[PDB]
């Protein structure tokens, strides 16, 4: 139902969702106040009960509902059952390119990759 | 179908009616990137629906 | 890239041997290109 | 025996400083009672149960400390 | 006599130390109110059933402590 | 007396620090009540009416604390 | 005898303002308290624990202070 | 008499204190009104038409409190 | 030795308004430990560990400053 | 030889007031940076209103040293 | 004489309101520590090995200052 | 008594620097906060803690003056 | 006799000063690691700026530890 990737759509009822929001991780609930905020690149977290499934992601929107519906949308993203080497061999052409408009693309790469790495 | 559909900018953003039920922090340029990715957003599913 | 786009370094640093089969590997190849357009004219051509 | 009866209107004046205390505590409580119900959206039960709560427990400050004060004139 | 007057006097103006608190806490009060109904809607109705419920057991604190004052006058 | 006169100086001076209190108590009113106003829309509507009346129990303070301290 | 029933009386009122910090003290932790509960719901538990684990060390303050009080009272 | 001049000058030193509170109070509200106007929408127009009315009445303090100093 | 000891009273008052800086100080700590966990997850771990870290050293205030008016007795 | 006592802790009992002007000039200050960590009125608009608010704050401490001075 | 034993003691209890002084500082900084951690990613190491130095540097206050009334008493 | 009140005098000078040293502690917290929103340490707002920082020390300079005014 | 007596106290009232070095010092740090939980520069800009900041805070305490010592 609602969280959505472009090119794959997610998930459907929860009873507790994290997210890696514009300002420090949050977590809503039951009830909760209806909130908008940039989702930073960042782990992911549904519910079902004492249910635990992580996400990777790239940023994007979340979006608490008056209705009570949390909205969550991003571009990419199982956990490390996806993303170490595929990672290292990157993130060595990633710091390089920084030292380069085009190497502050590559600033971009640094924090992302390096939030990875911690997983 | 020929079709359109509205994009809102910032402005129309904060100015919305009800944007005062949603607790939103004015953590600085909120509305602004809102605006950004639904540009962006909207564009594709206009373009995904014209292809298809 | 952007902030419109932010989601889509981070999606394409993100994007860089498994899922990319056709999927992934495609939805980082874009052949788009701009021309802004003048007094009829154009200005010039580029990559996306 | 004056001294005994003038440190005592000194040490009544002294107590009421207290009050300070109590007196800031209350706005504090409410203050946040009513920021909190200006994004709800439990009005009555939840926030208001506690906001009578804290209300109390911070007036205890002013009723221990006017009981010092009103010691000191009887 | 002369010291049971003289530390009354002294005794009512520091009394009126405690109205410090009682000043800045009306206008904590407010301070939130008039900022809470920056967000809106329930201004009159809701919230001033608070605004000023807050206000007067503030001010029950001056009340308590104007009396000690003026108590020992 | 010499005393009471002097104790009534030194108790004028005394209830002078209960303004501290109204001083920044009008302050924290009018702080918010611009802050409130950068966010619109009802300026000289709903919130300038109760800011003054902020203001004026808040002064109260200072009335009560100035008279005090004139008695003496 | 005289001064040492004089400076007890003097003592007992300045022992008093140390309730201006358990008054102000108890609010910060109610405040925080329904600020934290007006983004739900851990309304009972988790939240209210912690807030009355708060506000026990507050008031010990408050317990602490009052004893020195009433020390110099009786 | 010596005490009644004695008491008069720590009774001056004891009014001075009052001035703790107006002098955040300025402070306070001035802060308020720049960081309202980081966000506008303009500063000439309803912000400082009560910038300075909130200053004036937090001075008013100041004024009181020193008058008190200055006439012990 | 009659001054020793009203003075010994009234410094073992003035002792107690320290007391101001460690009940405000709980407060602060425990505060900021809820709203923070009003944002998640660290309830248990990470957080509570450095609430009574946080805590306890600022009891300890008060225990070397309630250790001065108990020594004034 | 009251007087002259008298007279220097009234002098040093001013010296408290100072605390509330020394506060005072740091809020409006700290508030003029972080309103400038938003920009992008530095050179007029805002820095005009951050010296007319330092003046009116430290017009404390000029009529609060002055009642030291004078005693 | 017997004064200087007298304002000893009064001078021994003045002394402990500095104390109102390093009991909110510490709460100021652990307050902080947690609301930050709350927000991560700086749990262990960047943040607490200044968060320490922090409250050193602030009891450092505390010490200096139950000095002063232990050297009066 | 004027040599006695002469050393209370002077240690009830040190309280202004109360007010002197957290004043120099807000201007400091606030230009680290607004650096963490960047890009102006170099140039903008860090020379200006020094600017701030001065007028807020002065409020020490002639606070200090008076405590060793009444040393010596 | 007195100044012996007055001494003691001056050098009493001194510490009251450090309350304001106390909580001065706590603000920096708190702002520095409240930056810090946002980052980048946990290494330079943010802690050259902090530790400067903590200096002219604690600078305030040893001004005020002076006049305490130097009664006593």
């Amino acid at each position: 139902l609602q969280f959505a990737l472009p090119h794959e759509t997610l998930y459907s009822e929860v009873t507790q969702v994290n997210l890696p929001a514009k300002s420090g991780r949050i977590g809503v609930l039951a009830n909760h106040v209806p909130t908008v905020e940039q989702l930073l690149p960042g782990v992911v977290e549904v519910m079902e009960g004492s249910n635990s499934k992580k996400f990777f992601i790239s940023g994007g929107f979340a979006t608490v509902q008056p209705d009570s519906q949390l909205c969550v949308t991003a571009i990419e993203a199982p956990l490390e059952s996806f993303s170490e080497n595929i990672k290292n061999l990157l993130a060595e052409a990633k710091k390089n390119v920084s030292s380069s408009r085009e190497a502050a693309e590559a600033a971009i790469q640094v924090e992302v990759l390096e939030n990875l790495q911690s997983v | 179908e020929p079709s359109e559909k509205p994009i809102f900018n910032a402005k129309t953003i904060e100015q919305s009616p009800s944007f005062g039920k949603f607790e939103i922090d004015t953590d600085a340029n909120v509305p602004r990137d809102l605006f950004e990715y639904t540009l962006a957003n909207q564009m594709l599913t206009a373009m995904a629906q014209g292809y298809a | 890239m952007s902030y419109a786009a932010y989601l889509n370094v981070a999606a394409q640093a993100i994007r860089s041997t498994e899922l990319q089969t056709a999927s992934v590997t495609n939805r980082s190849q874009t052949d788009a290109f701009y021309t802004q357009y003048k007094n009829a004219s154009e200005p010039t051509p580029m990559t996306k | 025996m004056q001294l005994v009866l003038a440190a005592k209107y000194i040490g009544a004046g002294i107590s009421t400083i207290g009050l300070l205390g109590a007196g800031i505590g209350i706005a504090i409580v409410f203050a946040a009672l009513i920021n909190g119900v200006s994004r709800n959206p439990s009005i009555k039960d939840t926030v208001f149960p506690m906001a009578i709560l804290g209300f109390a427990l911070s007036e205890a400050t002013g009723l221990f400390c006017l009981m010092v004060s009103f010691l000191l004139l009887f």
